[PDB]
């Protein structure tokens, strides 16, 4: 009774961007086997923040991701010790965001650490200028690699105006103790931003994830 | 782990075109970016592009700019192409592919910095 | 000594986008051996237009493409009769396109003659709302089917905002009279608005396109 | 243009299925296709299509959600429905068909293209 | 400048044999190298064979190996013939001849790195 | 209000090349605050020329240098009155084009009137064989001194064989009104002729310049 | 006073003939009026070289050819800038040699600077099994074409067993500075190895050119 | 701007010296160089270091060269050295290099002091 079919978690992201600095708590729930959660961030240090929410979105949980009896929920076995994930996504425009994360379990609930930096953001760039609104729905391709599991997203951020904004997105995560490793599958991801106040200092996310073979 | 094999050079004239290919083999999932690299008889590996592990973004320096173009094969994986046209002698050399997880700025120019590597296809233009 | 290595043309274009009727006059020059042209296009009907420039940029001329040796030139060897293509231009977010165009030679200068039928474009897309900013180069495949040339271009359209707007093209091009027909091969494409006023009445465009195999 | 279509078969409610629509041929075009669906006395009803670049993709009202449809990045002129939480509602008689350009006036209508497939069973339990 | 002139083609019977020549004209004082290229009424332009400069190498695709047969005109330049023996339904095609200064492995079977074509001759074979 | 986002420009050169005398009139338009501007040149009087047309290219209007806003647009704050620019151009082989310039804005558009004059070109040089074709992208220093704006140029012409052809440009502008002069810095430089007729008798130009910090 | 009557030359190879490499160092004299000269040359890198010296013979002058009055030198006019050259040699089993060659005048003496590469020589052969001796005397008929000066050679190597190894040569040469370019004429050369040591890593050589009219 | 150079002495014949002119604005000189025995013109160099020019009587012997990094700095290297050539070196700049003042010492406006080349 590890991970139940209910869990909450809490969050703590230490980011700069462009070097601005902030700090964002946040607190979330989910049924993990249903491979949907929810959560609310506050922008605790730093607000209002000068860039897109977008980019941060994704930083803030596969734990709740719907799997298949036949696919092996590694990061589900991790636990109670947990797991940590890198991440580094690169924009078409040449911005970089950077991410490491710690995940563990504490008193019945998920911990999440998170480090962000973004860095080489163009000043009259949609992420720069707020410009964006929302994920696409993508599919992590992920695999086994040299004793990790690694995921790899071809993203797209859609426009205010109606464009899109692409990103190469490449995670790897590692138990902190050796768990079985899965074979190679895909994890579609809807992510969407549910609601938030004028200047995004309080947000409210809603993701849900589900494996499947390739 | 990656096996990376070239072919596709030889010897051609001044002004013609050259299609360098990079096929690879190996029991990898990853798809990795790749970068071109050439080297003159006596000198060092010098940078001749990079395409991100995705496709969507493509690195060239600046001597073969409007004339070089690498492009991913969406069909077969971890295979890129160098497409040489309006060649010069000054482009006579050794051109090497080379596979890396990802690009960044500060690495993607330093041959160091790439962990699988062709054998290298010998390009001249006379 | 039909097509010298300088010609003249002028061009006419009768319009609809969006229920929106206009007029546009224009004249250019070129050197159709070496690929390259530009022309100045003056809206004489319907202006200001309340559209991206951009949609009509590309309809204002094939016969200026450079060609290997190797390539014969279709379009070239089809004069003095001539020829005609049509189009169509599917935007991503639904958006279309269509021209159908007659392509002549009178008194030692191209004739076009253009009819251009734009609709569905949302009224807050980056079309109606004038938020695009040029193309980027394209490379249209061209491929021979049914005694015709046709072409495929996956092309992109800069927004404002520093994101990107695709529109997937099909071109047929028939000679008015049979002519030899080339094996498939590609024409990098690169079109630039050299110049434009306030309201986009007196627009500038200079394009260049060279041909080379696949 | 000769399309050939597989995967079919008998499956149970929930469960899932790709079709495949393989074309083959001295063709250089890249055609868009449209998949439709037949019950025995019905007549052919539109079920998706995706544009000949693959930008785009259309999908009928009942299946929106539970079918993907998607062109093969490495074989030419072939795509995929990947059809997912199947009911027994979805059985039919499923064709793929290839047409040159999608218009909104043509791309629902079945007999506005010019090439067919031979069509493959679904039938959900 | 070089101009290529084609003749000869037509209509044959399977089995027969046909003569193409290529004249070339200009002003140049060049001898080229000269490579025969057929393209069929839905494909590419294909490397039949071709000849050296000087006459004194040639080569032949596979598939008409035996069968044609390359040669240099000794008294007028820059002037070759395909002799076509043995003819199959299959050699239905238009045929080119093209021009280059020297002949490589890497560029003799690719028409692209050819500067020279002849108008084309059709030969049909029933 | 002066210098209006879009702005047209007439210029008249007369000039002598190698003891060659011969005159040019052209009208032109661009956008003075995005660095972009376009001409049509006829030669009027001497033609056609015997020497290579890249040598006057740039003679035909640093007004459509695109600037940021901490660098003070010294040239375009000296309208209406205008300015004058003074260029001594040294080419490798000993050809020298010294050239004069004024600047006036009259009924809302820029007048240019140019005095050219070219000698010791060699005979059997580049430029009197005309073995040139176009200037690479070219970077010009800027700096203040002696209460003028003063700019230094190398520039390479491409030569028919794929060699280059040096030039070293020093060029002194000075508006005709006392006017603020801003700090050292670059701008980039891109000169194309996008169309001629045989003799370069008709040509067309357009040219893209942008300010830099160093 | 440039091209003396007697005139010393300093020659550098690096080469590589089928994946050997290979270093040559070279001084020679000669009086480029009458045609005639000498070179002492020797192996200072990869030695002995496991093939036919013969294949580098002809590598190593073509200022020091006697010319008719009415022939122009287009070579020794290059001078003291010099000219390069680039050769193909395709031998008769599908052995291949290309060099590239830089030549100037530096403290009254010719500097030479070649490269060459030789690929696809049978291992049976006679160069890689060194069974040649010798090339006959060649007619190279020279003309020219694009600018440059162009040769062509049909040249035979006579085989120790008593056959003869046929070649073809092709030739551009290219003065760093435009000069008067000659009409076609031709140019017969007689190569002959006057002495070498065991192991060839020591050559003496000797070469009399004489142009004549065709 | 104010001219400072280095580099002189005695010296045998034959041997070699390299003369050096620094200056100590934003704009590249061109920099010529005279020995006085009135100033007798030796050579010079464009602002962009393009083109070199060279008295009959140094050709071969003599090279100007700019340096690379240092900005308006030039270097005069004599090789050959010869009884001929014992004087006093001045090196000098202006704007640009034209036929008619580069060979004239008038027609420079900035000067440096002199060093003193004796060839024994």
């Amino acid at each position: 009774a590890i991970i139940k079919e209910f869990m909450r978690f809490k969050v703590h992201m230490e980011g700069s961007v462009n070097g601005h600095e902030f700090e964002i708590e946040g607190e979330g729930e989910g049924r993990p086997y249903e491979g949907t959660q929810t959560a609310k961030l506050k922008v605790t240090k730093g607000g209002p923040l000068p860039f897109a929410w977008d980019i941060l979105s994704p930083q803030f949980s596969k734990a709740y991701v719907k799997h298949p009896a036949d696919i092996p929920d590694y990061l589900k076995l991790s636990f109670p010790e947990g797991f940590k994930w890198e991440r580094v996504m690169n924009f078409e425009d040449g911005g970089v965001v950077t991410v490491t994360q710690d995940s563990s379990l504490q008193d019945g609930e998920f911990i999440y650490k998170v480090k962000l930096r973004g860095t080489n953001f163009p000043s009259d760039g949609p992420v720069m200028q707020k410009k964006t609104m929302g994920w696409e729905a993508s599919s992590e391709r992920m695999y086994p690699e040299d004793g990790a599991l690694k995921g790899e997203i071809k993203q797209r951020l859609k426009l205010k105006d109606g464009g899109h904004y692409d990103a190469e997105v490449k995670t790897t995560y590692k138990a902190k103790k050796p768990v079985q490793l899965p074979g190679a599958y895909n994890v579609n991801i809807k992510l969407d931003i549910t609601s938030h106040n004028e200047d995004y200092t309080i947000v409210e996310q809603y993701e849900r994830a589900e494996g499947r073979h390739s | 782990q990656v096996q990376l094999v070239e072919s596709g050079g030889g010897l051609v004239q001044a002004g013609d075109s050259l299609r360098l290919s990079c096929a690879a083999s190996g029991r990898t999932f990853e798809n990795y970016a790749m970068g071109w690299f050439r080297q003159a008889p006596g000198k060092e590996r010098e940078f001749v592009g990079a395409v991100s592990w995705g496709g969507g973004r493509t690195y060239y320096a600046d001597n073969v700019k409007g004339r070089f173009t690498i492009s991913r094969d969406n069909a077969k994986k971890n295979t890129v192409y160098l497409q040489m046209n309006s060649l010069k002698p000054e482009d006579t050399a050794v051109y090497y592919c080379a596979a890396k997880s990802v690009l960044t700025i500060a690495t993607m120019r330093v041959p160091d910095e790439y962990n699988y590597w062709g054998q290298g296809t010998q390009v001249t233009v006379s």
